[PDB]
């Protein structure tokens, strides 16, 4: 398990392009087919950073890890930050993972 | 059925997609274009055993039941075949649930890669709405 480099609230657009390691629990799961989204938090009443799995861009083996994911699971995730425009549905940041570790099942 | 650009915009507007969850009509027309090319029969299998169906390429893993996808949730509570009719009511209804899941239209990869952040209104401009 890699070592946490940022809190989910510390993941900001400035980090665009750099590699980060976040650690927390699964706040939310979304499976839409070619796109899967897992939101991770490490502080109650704090930010949940969206982690993105996109077929054709994300390493295929990570889609298996995602399949074993449940809400409240504790995970460690290494990935690249990408900046986006803040909207009702966009935090302003996204993480594209290269590793997804499950430390504990709910 | 293969819709015409303006024909589809009118149907989507009629079904109340304009500004649904904050997304202007152009977004929905643009998404359909790059997901299904306006074809309601659109069908595509993925390597994971799931399939995408209809004008908006809804996935069989969580959202519709096609009877051959493991881990089926069928959250839209409709058979995937209902997403193939020339009547887009089923697709629209299911898309409304999907776009309300918590991630907006980010559920659609084609929209993300081809539509998001562009002048989407261009896809309805001119048509008599």
């Amino acid at each position: 398990s890699p070592k946490k480099t940022h809190w989910t609230a510390e993941i900001t657009p400035n980090l665009h392009g750099s590699e980060v390691v976040v650690a927390g629990w699964v706040a939310h799961l979304g499976d839409y087919g070619r796109v899967k989204i897992v939101k991770v938090s490490d502080r109650e009443g704090g930010a949940a950073v969206p982690v993105y799995l996109e077929r054709g861009k994300t390493p295929d083996h990570l889609f298996k890890v995602f399949a074993e994911l449940s809400r409240e699971d504790v995970v460690v995730i290494k990935g690249i930050v990408e900046a986006t425009t803040v909207t009702r549905w966009d935090t302003g940041v996204e993480i594209f993972p290269s590793e997804i570790w499950i430390l504990n099942k709910a | 059925k293969v819709f015409g650009r303006c024909e589809l915009a009118a149907a989507m507007k009629r079904h109340g997609l304009d500004n649904y969850r904050g997304y202007s009509l152009g977004n929905w027309v643009c998404a359909a274009k790059f997901e299904s090319n306006f074809n309601t029969q659109a069908t595509n299998r993925n390597t994971d055993g799931s399939t995408d169906y209809g004008i908006l390429q809804i996935n069989s893993r969580w959202w519709c039941n096609d009877g051959r996808t493991p881990g089926s949730r069928n959250l839209c509570n409709i058979p995937c075949s209902a997403l193939l009719s020339s009547d887009i009511t089923a697709s629209v209804n299911c898309a409304k649930k999907i776009v309300s899941d918590g991630n907006g239209m980010n559920a659609w990869v084609a929209w993300r890669n081809r539509c998001k952040g562009t002048d989407v209104q261009a896809w309805i401009r001119g048509c008599r709405l």
